[PDB]
């Protein structure tokens, strides 16, 4: 902040909320809270140049988890050949894809 | 089945509807020294179907400076939100079991009340203005209100679901805790529901008919439709919430009696309200509502924060 | 009478919670089997149907780190039915 | 620094407050009756309202 | 006003910036813009006459407008980072928008249409209380993600700010709209050193603070809402001529006078990070804002405006409205350019 | 699910209805059969003129109220915190600053109505 | 004060709404600071297990925490018992 | 980057207990009570080893002694428990206090035959300790190395030289 | 989530163009206003959903709470502008050029 009131004080009116690592109501872990952790253990203490510099691969693997655009890209792959297939012919869902399997608890 | 379920839900409610109008015909008669209608039918109970029938095959009007859209829009949106708002009761098993019911029913209510604007708005008539205009400032007052009551006797319940009402109320009603604003609550849901002393809306005096005065037939049939339905539904909301009936778990046909007995009682109570006393002026609900229903509520507010912490009985989350 | 009666709901909340506290090591070894084995299936059906892929690892992750990342609704439901899909979407919303 | 499309303006006032118009009052004209309840049946109740 | 809803409104004035400044969250540091805005709302519509109503009018859009965009900016850079300040990695399309709109909440050209006539039509108290506290909220915001911000941007605006704001100054006649044009001009300044060096935008805004506070006092004095009405000056108050002047030299960045070294500072700062190109543009530009200065001068000091019969009267009457601040503030916005060094850090 | 259903049910009960009253009598409508309606003269002024208001400040104080009421709705779930204390501290300072802020307009006359 | 006592009487008889809510808010005020039962409804609120207790790795070097959940060592809840 | 290690098939197949909810409710607290040890002990692996992969056998255990568990009652307590938790099963949040004479009788019959007591309020709600030969995982999160902060400078607070050395002013 | 939130993020847009393209009712600029609101309402409410962060969802109630002064505090000014003029038009609100 522009003036470190809050700092001088010792207090924290708005500190202990400001990602999603942070205090949560009964314990509920926020997504993607074990990479922001390591995000926040990485950049700490090296400043904001450094901590781009250096800390990019804790970075990006916090934003692959917020955002999962490599994961939808994955999966829409992974669908587009499955439809390419069942167009041309040579494939075949399994069964517990198909929606009759064995359940389990 | 649940299409099955669906029906006999809201046939019934349609038809203790219509009864309750007749209902409302003969104990207003019989409070104003005369019959009501025994000659339509046995008992008169053909009296309510005669009426439908003549209100269906009256011809609609469509006057010429209305809006279409929303003259049409209005009766229908009336009439679903009422039956929406009977979907999620409790007796005790609701049809739609949701957790923030009472949130449900309060915008279900305000929308209600849209539905009473937009009448009164495309309706190109100054007396519907003047209804559009009385229904807004009673929708301030008693909105307002009975948010705060409704607030602080869930506080003493614990959680937004009506079930968890019935739980509250196995062993002994709200009404002894929670009297005072079980009688503001009383009052709230005259306003809501437009009866006298607080109709001020279908104003029959004052106004020629208010809102609904360029309504005729079908539509008009939808709006009366909608206002007894509210009138059962808010009834059957205030036995739920503070008159808690019997409830055993081997048998739910007594709790069903019992709430059934408590809602009669309580819709007569409101036709015997509409005997009893004059019409208010719309300023001074307005005034009642601001300065002396609402500082009350907010003391009884803090009142019901504090209670459960200085006796321990916070509730239970479920 | 609110009061003792709040005590005694409060009481039975705790032992309710109690039996779930009891039941939850056996939730929760059954619920991340099923995860594994739901993982492990649309893995094989990854490796079956993508194996003329140029350039393509069957099972690559999409993180740098090694650690476990439990997997999305859309990760574990996305190779199975749509029906299946909607019921663990929207499953516990449009129950009512 | 007059020109074309500003010689139109005047100073601003010394005290801010400008004289306008006296806009008239549109109140409401309401045929309070014949045909009303509490006019009792042939009373054309011409009444000027504001709100 | 009573005094309890005096007090009320100029605390929440009072903590709107302060909230602001002090807050690390994001969204604090929006409700501070938000409390300040509609706390400062009511006095500028206090005297209810139809210029102050449409004063209120406009300033209350535009700062919803502005504060809407810089919420979308704060709520985008929530859903790309996960967290509730601008760290390093927010997207550029975000930064600029905050960007666009805090220039729009400080109304600094192009954005700069509703100042002059915001600041005209309320009274000059409150047109020392928009021009003096209400900056300083989004200056900070500015200041704290100033690593982070675009410079060809924060340039194209700061230069066409002190563009705007020297043909403004030059064509208005009416103290208020002077006094505008001269905020957006150095304004423009402070937007021009923003990304470089935060320090030297914290100098010039004290230095603008410290400046315009008095010649709002020298106006307040005797409600000289015009060019000739503060020439009359002489017969009303003449013992402030010197310091009008002096004040007003200061605010063109004249040497020898303190002002001159905000305007030195920041042209020094940008020639160490080679934007020699508009370091001249813009002082050039505020050449031409110390020529409206200049005539200003001319208009009271120099020259001798006739005067009326009714001053006659108002000299006979006596007055103790100037207070102990102005004194103070006129010396140090006037004659402390040797203590540069201690000015600057 | 269920309850899409049984909102789009009532729907259409209420289309069915009001589309069965209008297309079921016989139509016969003309210009005095549609023209508004002001207790059997001609209207003086169209309905869609200003239409002035008196209780104005009461309405956008509801609308400060109804946030307070926005405010004060999650209690039922903050009552069940650890920190009983705060919580409990917190709710008497928005309950009575409300009720501050209802007393000051009630002594400034903004709950009186204008004219 | 006599004056005082005929103030709050005339209050009383005209103005009782005020009265009540005032007295009201004055009890809701003052009840919870000399209540016993006070310090019972955080305790409850904290003897409540939402959370599932996640289990320490024993060192050998805390006697305090229980072995096993039928112990006689860590926080009993007689107290709820017996309120 | 590297593919994903997740067992096979073979390695997740265990036989689960097909028991219905209501009868795991009706047994919850003898099941915590007696089986109570191999639950921390697959807690503990769990909360410790984020990883639901190095758990397996952990939760094998629990899997079989839950069936050791319910075995032991289909021998000994069969119909008590059975009128039980068809009780319990008949509400719909499967309430404790509405099935009060069931489970005094069950809790009768695994309280003579058995030895088993039930817990009381706030036993099984409580942290415990648990002994384990599996050895703690040093590095749960796989963290990279944490690069190393700036070299902060040491050394006495000598004065300015030659003053600000802001152009011509000497001090 | 990511077509929602373009979705809503074209929302905002066009009711930020809205504010910006004036039509003659400053009521109808307000109501683009609380469109912006609800548009920022719903994009702050479903990304605390998506990434379960309850600790920022007192973040939009807080949203609503200013931005519902914000709206009361125009409707006051509306109303003076009103009984200034007659009629809420901007381009009645113009005498301050000059
Ligand atoms: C339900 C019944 C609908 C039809 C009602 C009807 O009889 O219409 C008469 C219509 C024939 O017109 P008419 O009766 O000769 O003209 C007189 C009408 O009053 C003339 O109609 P009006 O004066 O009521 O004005 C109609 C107007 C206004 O009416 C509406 O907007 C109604 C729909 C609201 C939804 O609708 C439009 O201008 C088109 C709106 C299109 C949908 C909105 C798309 C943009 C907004 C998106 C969000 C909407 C919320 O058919
Ligand atoms: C659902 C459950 C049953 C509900 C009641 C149903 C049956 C009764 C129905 C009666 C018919 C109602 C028809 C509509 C009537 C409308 C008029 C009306 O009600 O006006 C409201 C009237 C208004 O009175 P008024 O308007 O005449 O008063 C004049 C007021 N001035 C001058 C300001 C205008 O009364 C109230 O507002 C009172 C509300 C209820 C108050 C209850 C307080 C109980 C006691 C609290 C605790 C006291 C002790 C504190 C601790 C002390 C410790 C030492
Ligand atoms: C659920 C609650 C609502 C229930 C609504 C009622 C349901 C039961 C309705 C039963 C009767 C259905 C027909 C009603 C016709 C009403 C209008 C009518 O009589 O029109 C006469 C007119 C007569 O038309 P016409 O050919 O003699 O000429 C009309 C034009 N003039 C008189 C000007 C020359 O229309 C009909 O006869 C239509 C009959 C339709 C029958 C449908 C079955
Ligand atoms: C049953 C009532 C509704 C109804 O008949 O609507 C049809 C509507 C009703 O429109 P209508 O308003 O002319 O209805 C005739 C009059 N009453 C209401 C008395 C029956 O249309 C028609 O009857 C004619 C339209 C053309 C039909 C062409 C052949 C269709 C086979
Ligand atoms: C004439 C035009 C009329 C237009 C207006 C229609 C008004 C309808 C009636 C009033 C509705 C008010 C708003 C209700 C919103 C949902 C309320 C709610 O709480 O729903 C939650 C509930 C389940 O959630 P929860 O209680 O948490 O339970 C989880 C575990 N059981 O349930 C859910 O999650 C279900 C989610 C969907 C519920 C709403 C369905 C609405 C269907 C569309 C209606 C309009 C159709 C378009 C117009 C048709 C042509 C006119
Ligand atoms: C609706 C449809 C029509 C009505 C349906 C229900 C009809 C019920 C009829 C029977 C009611 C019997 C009530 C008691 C009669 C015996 C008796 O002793 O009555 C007299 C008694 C008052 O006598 P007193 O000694 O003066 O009392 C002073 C102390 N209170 O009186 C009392 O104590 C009266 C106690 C009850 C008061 C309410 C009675 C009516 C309840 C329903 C009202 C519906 C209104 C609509
Ligand atoms: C870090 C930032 C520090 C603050 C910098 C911005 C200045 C903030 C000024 C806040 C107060 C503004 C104010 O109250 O203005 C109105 C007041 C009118 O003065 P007047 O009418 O003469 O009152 C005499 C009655 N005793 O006007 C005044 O009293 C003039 C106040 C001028 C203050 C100048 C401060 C310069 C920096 C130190
Ligand atoms: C802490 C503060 C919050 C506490 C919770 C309660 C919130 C109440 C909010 C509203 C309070 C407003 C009080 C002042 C006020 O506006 O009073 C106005 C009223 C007369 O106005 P009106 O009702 O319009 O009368 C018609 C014209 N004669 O004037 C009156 O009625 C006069 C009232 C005099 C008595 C005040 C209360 C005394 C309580 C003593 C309790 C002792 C135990
Ligand atoms: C895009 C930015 C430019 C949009 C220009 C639209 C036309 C325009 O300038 O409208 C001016 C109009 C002024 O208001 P009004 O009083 O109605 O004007 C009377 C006419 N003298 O303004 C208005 O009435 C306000 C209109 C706001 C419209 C918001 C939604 C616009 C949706 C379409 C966006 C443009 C799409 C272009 C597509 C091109 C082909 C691919």
């Amino acid at each position: 902040p522009f003036l470190d009131i809050q700092k001088k004080l010792g207090i924290s009116l708005d500190r202990h909320f400001m990602f999603l690592s942070a205090e949560q109501p009964y314990k509920n872990a926020a997504r993607c809270h074990a990479f922001e952790k390591e995000w926040i253990e990485c950049a700490h203490g090296i400043g904001g140049t450094r901590a781009k510099k250096e800390c990019k691969i804790e970075f990006d693997d916090f934003e692959e988890c917020l955002l999962r655009y490599k994961t939808m890209r994955r999966m829409h792959d992974i669908k587009k050949q499955r439809e390419k297939l069942m167009k041309e012919g040579k494939y075949t869902p399994p069964p517990h894809h198909s929606g009759r399997e064995e359940p389990r608890p | 089945m649940f299409f099955i379920n669906i029906l006999t839900l809201l046939v019934p409610i349609l038809i203790a509807m219509a009864f309750l109008t007749l209902v409302e015909r003969k104990i207003l008669g019989y409070m104003q020294l005369r019959k009501g209608p025994n000659i339509v039918g046995p008992y008169g109970i053909l009296q309510p179907f005669a009426d439908a029938m003549k209100l269906f095959m009256k011809e609609p009007m469509r006057p010429l400076t209305t809006s279409m859209s929303l003259f049409i829009i209005a009766p229908t949106l009336s009439l679903t939100l009422a039956l929406s708002l009977w979907v999620p009761l409790p007796m005790p098993h609701p049809l739609i079991n949701l957790n923030l019911g009472i949130l449900f029913i309060l915008a279900t209510s305000s929308l209600s009340v849209y539905s009473i604007l937009w009448s009164g708005w495309a309706s190109n008539s100054k007396y519907s203005l003047f209804g559009a205009l009385r229904a807004v400032a009673q929708t301030i007052s008693y909105e307002v209100t009975m948010a705060i009551i409704l607030l602080s006797v869930l506080l003493m319940n614990g959680s937004y679901s009506l079930q968890t009402l019935i739980t509250t109320q196995e062993h002994m009603w709200l009404l002894l805790p929670a009297w005072p604003m079980a009688m503001m609550w009383f009052i709230s849901t005259l306003a809501e529901t437009n009866r006298a002393p607080f109709d001020l809306t279908e104003g029959e005096s004052e106004l020629v008919s208010g809102f609904n005065v360029e309504y005729a037939a079908g539509p008009f049939a939808l709006f009366f439709m909608a206002e007894y339905t509210n009138i059962i539904l808010m009834n059957a909301l205030t036995t739920i919430i503070f008159l808690g009936p019997l409830y055993y778990i081997n048998l739910p046909e007594l709790y069903s009696t019992n709430f059934m007995m408590e809602a009669l009682l309580l819709s007569s109570t409101f036709l015997w309200i509409r005997a009893s006393y004059p019409r208010f002026r719309y300023d001074q609900l307005m005034h009642l509502l601001w300065k002396n229903f609402l500082p009350l509520t907010l003391a009884l507010c803090m009142w019901h924060i504090s209670l459960p912490i200085f006796t321990a009985g916070v509730p239970p989350y479920m | 009478r609110m009061m003792r009666w709040n005590q005694e709901r409060r009481r039975l909340l705790i032992e309710d919670l109690e039996a779930r506290i009891a039941l939850m090591p056996l939730f929760q070894a059954e619920k991340d089997r099923r995860t594994l084995q739901i993982l492990r299936e649309n893995l094989e059906e990854e490796a079956i149907i993508m194996k003329d892929v140029p350039n393509w690892k069957v099972g690559e992750s999409v993180f740098h780190t090694t650690r476990w990342v439990p997997p999305l609704i859309g990760e574990m439901y996305g190779l199975r039915t749509k029906e299946e899909m909607s019921n663990a979407n929207f499953g516990f919303t449009w129950y009512t | 620094y007059p020109s074309k499309e500003t010689a139109h303006w005047k100073p601003p006032p010394w005290n801010d407050v400008d004289i306008l118009k006296e806009k008239a009052v549109t109140n409401m004209t309401l045929n309070f009756g014949p045909q009303h309840p509490a006019a009792h049946g042939v009373l054309r109740l011409v009444l000027e309202l504001s709100g | 006003m009573n005094p309890i809803t005096l007090a009320i409104i100029y605390f929440t004035i009072f903590l709107g910036p302060v909230i602001t400044m002090s807050s690390t969250n994001l969204m604090l540091m929006w409700v501070g813009l938000e409390f300040s805005l509609l706390a400062i709302i009511p006095m500028l519509i206090n005297k209810k006459n139809p210029r102050s109503t449409e004063a209120a009018t406009k300033y209350f859009v535009t700062q919803a407008t502005a504060s809407m965009i810089i919420l979308l900016a704060i709520v985008l850079n929530y859903k790309q980072l996960g967290t509730w300040m601008f760290q390093q990695q927010t997207n550029g399309l975000i930064l600029n928008m905050t960007l666009m709109a805090l220039s729009m909440k400080l109304g600094l050209a192009p954005f700069h249409f509703w100042l002059p006539e915001v600041t005209q039509g309320i009274p000059l108290h409150m047109g020392l209380i928009l021009l003096t506290w209400q900056k300083i909220a989004p200056l900070s915001i500015l200041i704290q993600i100033y690593p982070l911000l675009n410079s060809t941007i924060i340039l194209m605006l700061a230069i066409t700010s002190i563009f705007m704001g020297a043909w403004g100054g030059l064509n208005q006649t009416q103290m208020r709209k002077i006094m505008a044009y001269s905020s957006i001009a150095h304004m423009g300044w402070m937007l021009a050193i923003l990304p470089y060096n935060p320090s030297l935008t914290l100098l010039n805004l004290m230095i603008y603070i410290i400046l315009t506070a008095p010649m709002f006092m020298a106006l307040m004095l005797n409600n000289s809402m015009t060019i000739n009405s503060i020439s009359l000056l002489w017969n009303k108050t003449p013992a402030m001529l010197t310091m009008i002047s002096l004040m007003l030299l200061s605010l063109g960045g004249l040497p020898p006078l303190t002002g001159f070294l905000p305007k030195w500072i920041i042209i020094t700062e940008l020639m160490k990070n080679n934007c020699l190109i508009m370091a001249t543009l813009m002082a050039m530009m505020a050449l031409l804002n110390l020529f409206f200065y200049t005539r200003l001068i001319y208009s009271t000091s120099l020259t001798m405006f006739p005067t009326n019969n009714n001053s006659k009267m108002m000299t006979h009457q006596t007055k103790t409205k100037p207070n102990l601040m102005f004194s103070t503030l006129a010396i140090m916005s006037t004659m402390t350019l040797p203590l540069a060094p201690q000015l600057i850090t | 699910m269920n309850l899409y259903t049984v909102i789009f049910i009532n729907i259409l009960l209420s289309l069915t209805l009001i589309l069965v009253a209008f297309w079921l009598p016989q139509m016969n409508l003309y210009s005095e059969k549609a023209n508004p309606y002001e207790c059997g003269f001609d209207p003086t002024s169209s309905a869609r003129l200003p239409f002035s208001m008196k209780f104005f400040l009461v309405a956008i104080t509801f609308l400060l109220f109804d946030l307070e009421i926005a405010l004060l709705l999650p209690l039922p779930w903050a009552i069940q915190t650890i920190k009983t204390s705060t919580m409990m501290i917190m709710a008497f300072i928005l309950v009575t600053i409300l009720s501050l802020g209802l007393a000051y307009e009630w002594t400034q006359k903004g709950l009186e109505w204008t004219e | 004060a006599g004056r005082i006592s005929a103030f709050l009487k005339n209050a009383w008889a005209k103005e009782p709404v005020l009265v009540v809510s005032f007295s009201v808010w004055g009890l809701a005020i003052i009840m919870p600071m000399i209540s016993p039962y006070t310090k019972y409804a955080s305790m409850i609120n904290k003897a409540t297990p939402y959370n599932y207790p996640v289990p320490v790795r024993d060192d050998g070097n805390m006697p305090d925490v229980p072995s096993h959940p039928q112990d006689p060592l860590g926080p009993s809840l007689d107290w709820l018992k017996n309120l | 980057p590297g593919i994903v290690e997740l067992p096979t098939l073979e390695e997740l197949k265990v036989e689960e207990v097909k028991v219905s909810s209501a009868v795991l409710k009706a047994a919850a607290h003898h099941y915590g009570a007696q089986c109570d040890k191999t639950n921390k002990e697959f807690m503990l692996c769990r909360w410790e080893e984020k990883d639901p992969r190095r758990c397996l056998k952990e939760g094998k255990l629990v899997n079989g002694c839950a069936l050791n568990f319910f075995r032991q009652i289909k021998s000994h307590c069969a119909e008590p428990f059975t009128e039980y938790w068809t009780c319990l099963d008949y509400s719909n949040m499967q309430l404790f206090r509405h099935c009060r004479q069931q489970q005094a009788k069950f809790d009768q019959c695994v309280l003579d035959k058995l030895g088993w007591v039930r817990p009381d309020l706030g036993q099984l709600s409580k942290v415990t300790k648990v002994k384990t030969d599996r050895p703690l995982p040093e590095n749960p999160y796989h963290s990279r190395a944490r690069p190393e902060p700036n070299p902060v400078i040491e050394g006495d607070l000598k004065p300015a030289k030659h003053g600000t050395r802001f152009f011509f002013w000497t001090v | 989530m990511p077509s929602t939130f373009f979705n809503l993020t074209m929302a905002f847009s066009l009711s930020l163009l809205g504010t910006l393209m004036f039509r003659s009712h400053l009521m109808s600029t307000l109501l683009c206003l609380e469109g912006m609101v609800l548009s920022l309402f719903i994009m702050t409410s479903v990304t605390s959903l998506n990434s379960n962060s309850m600790s920022s969802m007192p973040i939009p109630i807080t949203i609503l709470v200013f931005a519902a002064c914000e709206a009361a505090v125009g409707l006051a000014l509306l109303v003076k502008v009103s009984n200034t003029y007659g009629t809420d038009y901007v381009q009645n609100l113009n005498l301050l050029q000059c």
